[PDB]
């Protein structure tokens, strides 16, 4: 919309083709993380943490 | 249920406690008495009300 | 140990015998404490003078009657309990009470001296029915604290008193009825602490606020062995009710108070229009208007500029 | 443990499939907060195997209802152990008794 | 962020602001009554003993 | 007032018009920019209107006079 | 009047956990005054030294397990609440603990400090079982009154600690449980006179004499409420003026950051640059001038 397009025009801000779907804590929960477990698909590459 | 016991305990007529039939001048000084331990709750007296 | 001492905020006094004295805030566990720890003082341990002994002529006991009197002897004994008194310097005063006339017997009828102080003179002690009979009694005043009724008083007075001498339940303490409470109090993140609300009504012969001073001393004295812009400032020098501070400032291109306060009186007075007597007409201006030597002005000049 | 019991606990806590039942006995050789090494009694023993038993306890792991199932040891170092014992307790169990 | 003035702006609003409290099954006309709140710090709802 | 509406329905006589005389009245301070006539007492306007009724200066009729005379001070003001 | 002021009299110290204090003289009813009003104060507001932050190497969180230890790690933190340690001067001491081989790590396994007085060194902290078991913790000890849980410290401090710093709630209150009685004191001419025994039973770390000396110190100061009481322009930068392209080519050539730095110079200190009526137009509008000297600048 042309208001935001003008906000793009002032500051040159370029929000990319990337969109957020981050898994977050349900708000109102305290505690401590006791495991991270990874299930990767077959044949597909693996990363430095897993 | 709770108050209806405590009202019944408050207003009662036990013939024996202390100060049977003594004189009083006001319900203020009636509460001078029970809060001092120098009388009881349920014991008959001779009073004045307005 | 960084304890939250309180400040008393308020007294809500109704009349000259009554008050509600609130408070905030305390910690939890001291609000319930103090509001009880004073109530054990105002019942049993506040020293005052009260009516103790009663002597009427022509009587035998209080179950009897007296003609010429509307009431019973007990109701006349009742009134002296509701009577208020103050003996100043003595420690045992005896008074008298003799009347005639058709009507009531108010508390002016006591033959007093200057050291016994009745606060309530309208207090009726008897009613004469017809003109014929009359009341002539003698009453006795003693000093103590708290309350002792005549039941256990005669258990503690083993005197074989002769017939005609009566004894009332003495009212030594001045507190008639007090009560207290605990609501919640807040400090702007902690909404857990407790205020103190105290309701208090006493008799006369005292201030209703004087007791909480007086009685809370006594608990503490027990513990001493245990703690051991302006409008004419928008206006040039010709209109400020003065005239040798007007004509000689505009000839240095300061037509107003504006650059007068920034510029220094060692040079502005050194110009050929002011001098060593102008400081009485600048520094006295800067006394009431507060501006300084060299000050930065927030918003001095409007669009209007003019002269005379 | 509860003070007014009903004599049913050390049958219902044992047969609940949550503690460790001593199929064989012996003395506690190695005891840990992770697992228990016990050595088989020699009259209980067999000529085939050596006769050393290990039970790996199951530590902090979820339940279905989002509660904790950790089994706890209760035995001591170098102690005689009968058959059919309560070697390591369940979560809500105390020394073989239900402790709700 | 649960910031500082957030409470004391809310604290002005809920003063003299009514509210409803309803219990199912609201079996007669008094099963849903208005109330006025007095804000406590906690996680459950305190009710008056004569309602 | 703050706790009941008895002392204002002794004046109005109905459990719904006291809402309706103040449904009309309590908009003039939300978006009308006006001020009440009683001491304000930091009050939200659904009882500030209820104060103005139960202080005997407002029924439904007396609201209708201040809404008439506002219009005849805009009618010839244009001309 | 006929008042009578009390004296501290007796310290019949029965144990290091169990004690008794007598008290006299007391008048009628004032036994229930000073028997009661200490007790509510005594049970809450006594400052003690208690464990707060136990931290072990090689253990990431309170739900981890370490080998050679017979106990689960949260339970060892529950062991570490029951520690009576008498610290005198400061408010923060970081004890250290080591052990090796089989044998229970008890409370006698600390490298002691000078003002540190462990009361109960016989207390069991752990039970190491393996030969290569060698536990090592880095415990913060504090000094406080009242109750603090773990979650109270969390929100109150936004500063982020390193991982592995396993907290324990703050049970500070070093009183356990008291009782008292009202009996008669034998003074001859005043036979109504009454005495007061205040039995105090607690843990260590507290001499029971000073427990009440501080308790009246709490009460007698809350009676003192009763025995007494009844320019934006200056910080504005250079680009706000919509100023001329020739003179903004010069004020950025004369190296001035704020307008307070510009009026730190005078009108004479601008004329030497190539490419005064404009500033004499605009400064006279919004309440400024030139030639004004600033001192105690900058204020950051």
């Amino acid at each position: 919309t042309p208001e935001e397009k003008l906000l793009r025009a002032i500051f040159g801000e370029k929000a990319s083709d990337v969109k957020d779907s981050s898994l977050r804590v349900p708000n109102g929960v305290s505690g401590t993380v006791i495991d991270v477990q990874v299930f990767t698909r077959d044949g597909v590459e693996k990363d430095k943490r897993a | 249920q709770d108050v209806v016991l405590g009202l019944y305990y408050m207003t009662r007529d036990c013939v024996n406690a202390k100060g049977e039939g003594m004189v009083l001048t006001g319900p203020k000084e009636a509460e001078r008495l029970y809060r001092s331990g120098l009388a009881s709750l349920h014991a008959r007296v001779k009073v004045r009300i307005t | 140990t960084e304890f939250l001492k309180p400040r008393l905020v308020d007294i809500e006094q109704v009349s000259s015998t009554h008050a509600k004295v609130t408070l905030e805030p305390l910690e939890r566990g001291f609000g319930h404490t103090l509001g009880n720890a004073l109530r054990r003082i105002l019942l049993s341990s506040m020293p005052g003078c009260a009516v103790t002994e009663v002597e009427i002529d022509g009587v035998l006991h209080e179950y009897s009657t007296k003609e010429g009197v509307q009431e019973d002897i007990l109701e006349i004994l009742l009134n002296l309990k509701g009577l208020a008194v103050r003996v100043q310097g003595k420690d045992e005063v005896i008074l008298t009470l003799n009347k005639s006339g058709i009507g009531p017997v108010t508390a002016a009828d006591i033959t007093h001296d200057g050291d016994v102080e009745i606060v309530k003179p309208q207090h009726v002690i008897c009613h004469l029915t017809d003109e014929n009979a009359s009341i002539s009694m003698r009453i006795k005043v003693q000093r103590g604290r708290g309350y002792v009724p005549a039941s256990t008083r005669i258990h503690s007075e083993e005197d074989e008193r002769p017939i005609g001498r009566l004894l009332v339940d003495a009212c030594y303490s001045p507190v008639e009825r007090i009560a207290y409470n605990v609501e919640a109090a807040r400090v702007e993140q902690r909404t857990d602490l407790d205020k103190l609300v105290i309701e208090m009504e006493t008799n006369g012969t005292i201030d209703p606020e004087e007791a909480i001073r007086r009685a809370a001393t006594i608990l503490a004295e027990q513990l001493e062995a245990f703690v051991d812009f302006d409008p004419i400032l928008l206006r040039p020098v010709d209109d400020l009710e003065l005239v040798r501070s007007a004509n000689c400032l505009k000839a240095e291109a300061i037509h107003y108070i504006g650059d007068l306060v920034q510029r220094t009186e060692v040079e502005l007075l050194k110009t050929p229009n002011l001098g060593k007597k102008s400081l009485t007409e600048i520094k006295d201006v800067l006394a009431s208007r507060g501006l300084s030597l060299g000050m930065r002005l927030e918003n001095w000049p409007p669009a209007s500029i003019a002269d005379e | 443990k509860p003070l007014v019991g009903t004599g049913m606990e050390r049958a219902v806590a044992v047969d609940s499939g949550v503690t460790a039942v001593a199929k064989r006995g012996g003395v506690v050789q190695y005891v840990d907060a992770s697992r228990i090494v016990i050595k088989v009694n020699e009259d209980e023993m067999y000529p085939g195997e050596a006769g050393i038993d290990i039970y790996n306890l199951t530590k902090y792991t979820r339940s279905n209802q989002n509660t904790c199932i950790n089994q706890m040891p209760c035995v001591s170092l170098g102690e005689p152990v009968e058959r059919g014992d309560v070697l390591a307790d369940g979560p809500s169990t105390d020394l073989g008794e239900l402790a709700l | 962020r649960e910031e500082a003035v957030v409470w004391d702006i809310l604290d002005e609003v809920i003063r003299e602001h009514p509210v409803l409290l309803n219990r199912a099954p609201t079996l007669h006309r008094l099963g849903i009554q208005a109330f006025e709140p007095v804000l406590i710090e906690g996680k459950a709802i305190q009710l008056h003993p004569l309602v | 007032a703050r706790v009941t509406v008895q002392d204002a329905v002794e004046k109005i006589g109905n459990r719904f018009d006291l809402v309706l005389v103040a449904a009309r009245r309590a908009r003039q301070m939300q978006v009308g920019g006006k001020d009440p006539l009683v001491p304000e007492e930091n009050d939200k306007t659904t009882v500030i209107a209820l104060r103005e009724i139960e202080e005997g200066l407002i029924n439904n009729q007396i609201l209708d006079v201040r809404e008439r005379q506002e219009q005849q001070e805009q009618e010839a003001a244009e001309l």
